[PDB]
């Protein structure tokens, strides 16, 4: 569909309730 | 068939792709789509002979 390039399917993400989260793109990475 | 670029705007960070092709401006005129003046298509063709 439209340029598929990459699939990812895994545990479940989002499970006095404070998330956090932190994206960084790194050298061809996505951590 | 192979296709490679000769100019873009910025380099290019590590391990990445550029598929879209859009027609590059180097001047106060713009493209408006259209590879007149002043306008290049990216992308050509290798050659093989």
């Amino acid at each position: 569909a439209n340029n598929c390039t990459f699939e990812y399917v895994s545990q479940p993400f989002l499970m006095k309730n404070l998330r956090e989260f932190v994206f960084k793109n790194i050298d061809g990475y996505f951590k | 068939n192979y296709l490679y670029r000769l100019l873009r705007k910025s380099k290019l960070k590590p391990f990445e792709r550029d598929i879209s092709t859009e027609i590059y401006q180097a001047g106060n005129k713009p493209c408006n789509g259209v590879a007149g003046p002043n306008c290049y298509s990216p992308l050509q063709s290798y050659g093989f002979r």
